[PDB]
């Protein structure tokens, strides 16, 4: 999360108030990295951070449900017997 | 593969040259993707849009890091020659087209079916016990051979496709050598870019160093050498397909050596692939002669 | 056949171990990342705010980062995935510990061979029809084979005790893993107060750092803890099933209830244990193999072969 | 097979409900206020999530 | 492959140990290639070529990023110990040499031919339908011909392999090399594992290019390269112990003399002689893997079984 | 594969050496791709276009990061030796030439056809039970396969003695390998010392940077020296193997194989003294395993054919 500080604040909110010149924040690169890490951990929503892992967990559970009867011995024995004698 | 015998020494040699060409193409491609760039520095002093160069102290440029990255990107896009940027993609495309030309003789279902039929009957004749008895001195196999002869002497599509593939593979070699030799001198380490970004950077002309140019030089030279080899091979291939007529095959030597002298002169596609057989190893053709002579059929 | 002797809890533990190995590999690839911890010094020198200049180079920041990574971050937060890999390797090795023993493997193979060849024996169906020729001679030979099995397996009790040892090892390893992981899972924190004394090098002494993947490592640790807890619950059920019924004593009276012939005895030791294995797999195998244990059944089959 | 089917369909229902509910919280612009003024000097930052 | 029979439990144990050592070698090499460096900071106060160590504000060293990179490279080249730099390459080379020692048995063409022929006839005898009948003690024409050919091939193969022992000699040499290299590896790794330090005081005399003489450096991967090394040492110890046991297994009993008294006394075929040399060695290896293979093969070399086989062939 | 029977110990040793040099070539090329930079710092005081090399505060060069990168690229291109830059590519090319020279035996269609025919007939003679039955001194299918196999062997013997193409090809391959070994050792031993960690570059970029001479550190120079020493050792071993192979070809006439010991051992004492290419492939067979030639030699003597036809007449 590329974070840039708000120079003017008003009640815990950014104020948003002859050539143009860049804003000087006087921050080091490492202070910027610290700010990025802190805001990424704290204020980014949990869904954006953990979407791929939630998807992987859901797909693994889906695959386990689709392949549970193939691995459960009580049903797997019947299934292999049926497949073998039916094919042969 | 199944056609381990229909490929003579030029075919396999060009196939391995194509493999080495493909791997150097892939290496150059990852080279251009990963770390290919150019480091661009302006001339501070100016004399008619140049730099004059009128203890030592470093020259300050007052350029941000992002201004340097912008100058790098703009000069890479505008003033680096397109050969130095797309040489590996051109090599990869050329090798892909070469492999397609080599394997179109394998992948087309009509020619594939004809080649598989000939390979299957040739292998089952090679492992047949009766050819040894005939050479010392299977009826359904003989009838199958006669039926295959009648089927395959109708047209010469396989020989025509081989001829067309040879012409494409030699003219593409000519074009590749011409354009690569003409443009291989445009891969220079030090280039000059005049991109007119003075409104964004403050400087007009820059000297840029292309770090991977020299590698992209020698690889290209290496590539040229490989292409030359390919062309030379293809050159003699053209000779092999212009000195003698491959649509007519004479069994004169085998029928003179063998006791049976009634083997006819094979023609068409059968003649062409029997010429390929004779190029690989004369044993297969000598052995398939006795499965063709009607006198040996009467003895069978 | 080594799949048949594996109940559902063993396959469940094997799949949990595979998932735990995947978690450990993912944690190691997480540890591959160069950027690990980010540190900033403390007490540095329409309201408009201005940044605080720490007067530090990038190399000084990197030195502070590595000093605080080495001497302020907890060892668990740095070496959790390696511990997970080691623990899951030991769990996977001990899963088939009663399988890989030489005598255990020999008796298991003999049992599965005898049981499978009994399962495709026509005379088993013949005796089931009687209850509810050449094959008679084969049945007589298979009866001598069953007697040979009884003399070869029942004299020992290595299999049941060794399985109990493996299950107890799994239970105690689950207990130790859960214990130290619950004790040290709180050490994986985002904000770390680093207090290395590099004042002579960087000018500052107190630093506040954040472990960038502290949240991901905490989630991985909780997922590993859940996997280990499920593994332990499965092993606790295995221990309960092992000890609540004596696997040194298989009562064939359940066969006696519906099948009229009462001559089949109550097997003991390893035979009873492996019959309980096959009962957990498929009780039809045991209820069919029961009829090959009697002696008056052999006399009848002998009478039938005599008439033939 | 029956139980696997009901488990899969109820998990699909839960997945679609929570994913559709929380899918709008993935935003490019995030305003953070983390109270690190003692280490940086600013309290509120405007971050971009690429 | 087909040589899974010839590998006893110690061989497969060392195979897994070598695989694990190769895995940690690849991991260490990846870390060394990707992120092995050192962060060197100059010492502002110098005293006898050492750091004095005599709100708060930072120390300004007036060094560029590239001066810092040059200092890091020079003090990584000159002052960090060679063991910390080249530990992953050393473990990779050692694992490769151990694997080469293990597989030189399978790759040497004379011993490869002997082992392959032995394994082929042992597998076709183990799956021979005549073995079940012989252990249970008419014959099909194809089956009888196969049994006769197998008996003659076993006899001529025994005469072929009994002349000399080259498989046992190679196994002896491989075990000796594997224990000697284990001793050397343990000695030098134990001696040099203490040089992997996190904090290194470098003094490279680049004052003309940088302005400072002594720098203090942090080697970030040192501690990891410590524990991995310890882990590596542990694995080597296990390897060595296994090899030591194998060496003892070579010396407690004569491996070139095999007695069929465990089979010829139990079976009715008491005419089985004592095989010797390489044949004895591979048969002992089978006994280490599974005595069933040797027990089922033992009927194919006695001459009483040959007499009864010829009688059954005549009866057909 | 099927050609494993034709490869003696020198061939498999060279194959494993070559795959090891391919591994080090891939590693060197990957590192040359990824971390083959150099760190160049300008010399603040220039004396006679050189470096004077004449509390503490850092030296300020007033150079941006991009000027440093430009200096690095220019001095890496100009003043780093070509060996230190293209050692892995040269090693890869040499190893590929070694592989091509070793495997061109199996790819040239005439020699490949001869070798495949030889392997096929040897393997089907191995599978033939009548070959063992004759050496021990009738089934219909056994008789058919036998008669086909002896006729096969006579046809192959008439075919292959015509020209010694395979032996000459092996001679040319060994000569190419040994001369390339000599050239590789010469130029690599000459140029290995040019890989230095510390280099001085003088590239005349004062117009863009402001400094003339720079001192550069090549971080991969010592690792490249280690890799070059490893490559030199591997090429020395490969060359010694090539010396032994050439001495093996020149010690005795491989185009002249006598079955005198084989026919003296066996009852058949009329096995002809074969020559040329068949003698050559049979010498390679003896290098792999003498049993193959031992069991194949019964198909060449006329007495064996006489007794085969006598037994066929008894059967028919
Ligand atoms: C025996 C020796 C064999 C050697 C083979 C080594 C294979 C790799 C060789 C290619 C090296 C490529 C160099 C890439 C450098 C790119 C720039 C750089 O320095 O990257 C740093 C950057 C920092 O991380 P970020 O994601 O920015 O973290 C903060 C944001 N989350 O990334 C890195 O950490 C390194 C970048 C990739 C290099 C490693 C690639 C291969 C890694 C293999 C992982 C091995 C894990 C093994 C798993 C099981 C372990 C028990
Ligand atoms: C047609 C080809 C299709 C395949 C292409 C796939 C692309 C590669 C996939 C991996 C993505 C990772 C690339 C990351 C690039 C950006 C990281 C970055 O900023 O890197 C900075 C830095 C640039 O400077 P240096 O290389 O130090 O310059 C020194 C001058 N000699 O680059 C790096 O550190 C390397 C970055 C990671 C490289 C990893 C991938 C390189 C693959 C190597 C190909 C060759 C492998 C085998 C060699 C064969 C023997 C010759
Ligand atoms: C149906 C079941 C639904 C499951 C989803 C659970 C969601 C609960 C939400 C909990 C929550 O919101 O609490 C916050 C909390 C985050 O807290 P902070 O970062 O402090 O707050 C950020 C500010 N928003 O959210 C969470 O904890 C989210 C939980 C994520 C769990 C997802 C699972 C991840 C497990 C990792 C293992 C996967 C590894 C795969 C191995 C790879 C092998 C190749
Ligand atoms: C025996 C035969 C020996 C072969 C070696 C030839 C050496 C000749 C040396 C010529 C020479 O020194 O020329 C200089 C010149 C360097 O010039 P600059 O760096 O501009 O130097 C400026 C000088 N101040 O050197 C060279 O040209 C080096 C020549 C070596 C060429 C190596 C070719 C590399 C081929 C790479 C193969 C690619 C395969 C990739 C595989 C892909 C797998 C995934
Ligand atoms: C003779 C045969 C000629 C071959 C093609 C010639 C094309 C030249 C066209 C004329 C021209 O100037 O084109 C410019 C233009 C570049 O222009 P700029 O970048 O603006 O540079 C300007 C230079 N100052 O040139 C091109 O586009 C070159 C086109 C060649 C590339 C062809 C496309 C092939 C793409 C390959 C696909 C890669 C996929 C890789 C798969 C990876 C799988 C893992
Ligand atoms: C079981 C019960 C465990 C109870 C707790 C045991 C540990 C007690 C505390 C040990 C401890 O602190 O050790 C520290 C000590 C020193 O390191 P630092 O933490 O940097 O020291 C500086 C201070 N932070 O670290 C340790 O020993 C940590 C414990 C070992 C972790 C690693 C274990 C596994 C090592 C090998 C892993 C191999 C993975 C890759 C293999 C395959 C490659 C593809
Ligand atoms: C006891 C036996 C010891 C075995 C190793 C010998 C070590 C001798 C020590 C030599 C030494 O210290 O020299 C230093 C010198 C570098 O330091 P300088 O700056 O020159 O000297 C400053 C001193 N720090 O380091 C060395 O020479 C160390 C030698 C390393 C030997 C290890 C060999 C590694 C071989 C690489 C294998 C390549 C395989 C590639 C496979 C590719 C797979 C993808």
């Amino acid at each position: 999360m590329i974070c840039l500080p708000c120079k003017w604040v008003t009640k815990d909110s950014c104020n948003d108030s002859t050539g143009p010149t860049g804003i000087k924040y006087d921050l080091d690169r490492h202070q910027y990295n610290y700010v990025d890490a802190v805001c990424y951990e704290n204020r980014l929503h949990w869904f954006a951070k953990y979407f791929p892992y939630l998807v992987l967990l859901h797909t693994l559970i889906f695959l386990a449900c689709s392949n549970f009867w193939f691995k459960f011995p009580r049903t797997s024995s019947k299934l292999e017997h049926f497949v073998s004698i039916l094919l042969k | 593969p199944a056609y381990r015998i229909l490929k003579p020494w030029w075919d396999v040699f060009t196939d391995y040259i194509s493999i080495v060409m493909l791997m150097i193409a892939v290496f150059g491609g990852t080279l251009q993707v990963t770390q290919d760039k150019m480091i661009c520095l302006p001339c501070k002093w100016v004399t008619k849009d140049s730099c004059n160069d009128s203890g030592p102290t470093g020259i300050k440029y007052d350029l941000d890091r992002h201004q340097y990255n912008y100058v790098d990107a703009v000069c890479y896009e505008n003033r680096l020659h397109w050969f130095a940027k797309y040489f590996p993609y051109l090599v990869l495309l050329h090798t892909l087209i070469f492999l397609a030309c080599s394997n179109f003789w394998f992948k087309f279902p009509r020619t594939s079916s004809k080649l598989e039929h000939f390979v299957s009957i040739l292998l089952k004749c090679f492992d047949s016990p009766w050819t040894t008895r005939a050479l010392s001195e299977a009826k359904a196999l003989f009838e199958k051979v006669k039926k295959f002869r009648t089927h395959v002497e109708e047209g010469d599509i396989v020989y025509r496709l081989y001829m067309r593939q040879t012409i494409i593979k030699v003219i593409k070699f000519a074009l590749i050598i011409c354009y690569t030799v003409y443009y291989v001198h445009n891969i220079k380490f030090d280039v000059d870019c005049t991109v007119d970004i003075e409104s964004l950077t403050g400087y007009r002309t820059y000297r840029c160093a292309h770090p991977l140019a020299t590698l992209f030089k020698i690889l290209a030279s290496f590539y040229i050498s490989l292409v030359i080899f390919y062309g030379l091979i293809c050159m003699y291939t053209l000779w092999w397909m212009l000195r003698r007529s491959l649509k007519k095959y004479s069994f004169e030597s085998i029928r003179e050596e063998s006791s049976y002298s009634d083997i006819p002169d094979v023609k068409n596609d059968f003649a062409f692939m029997l010429h390929l057989i004779d190029q690989y190893d004369p044993l297969y053709s000598k052995r398939f002669a006795v499965f063709l002579s009607e006198v040996s059929e009467n003895k069978l | 056949a080594f799949r048949v002797l594996k109940p559902w809890w063993d396959v469940f533990t094997d799949y949990l171990s595979v998932a735990m190995l995947m978690i450990g590999v993912f944690g190691c690839t997480l540890q591959v990342m160069q950027d690990k911890i980010i540190c900033l010094p403390k007490r540095v020198q329409t309201v408009e705010m201005k940044g605080l200049k720490t007067d530090l180079d990038l190399q000084q920041y990197s030195f502070i980062n590595q000093m605080c990574y080495e001497r302020a971050l907890h060892w668990y937060a740095k070496y959790f995935p390696y511990l997970v890999l080691i623990h899951t390797l030991v769990f996977m090795l001990c899963s088939n510990f009663w399988f890989k023993f030489p005598g255990s493997s020999s008796k298991i193979e003999h049992f599965i061979s005898i049981l499978g060849k009994c399962f495709d024996s026509p005379w088993t169906t013949r005796a089931l029809s009687e209850v509810s020729k050449k094959e008679g001679e084969q049945a007589k030979a298979l009866f001598e084979k069953v007697k040979k099995f009884r003399l070869h397996v029942e004299e020992g009790d290595i299999l049941y005790a060794m399985y109990v040892r493996q299950t107890v090892l799994k239970v105690i390893k689950f207990l130790i893993i859960i214990a130290y992981n619950s004790a040290l899972v709180s050490k994986v924190q985002f904000t770390v107060d680093c207090n290395v004394d590099i004042q002579d090098m960087t000018g500052y002494k107190n630093f506040s750092c954040n472990h960038t993947m502290a949240h991901l490592f905490s989630k991985l640790s909780f997922c590993y803890l859940c996997f280990v807890s499920i593994y332990g619950l499965t092993c606790l059920y295995t221990l309960y099933w092992l000890f609540y019924r004596s696997l040194r004593e298989y009562s064939f009276e359940y066969v006696r209830q519906e099948t009229g012939i009462d001559d089949i005895p109550d097997v003991k030791n390893d035979f009873a244990f492996m019959l309980h294995m096959i009962d957990q797999y498929d009780p039809l195998y045991s209820k069919r193999f029961a009829v090959f244990l009697s002696e008056v059944s052999e006399n009848k089959l002998k009478q039938l072969n005599l008439n033939n």
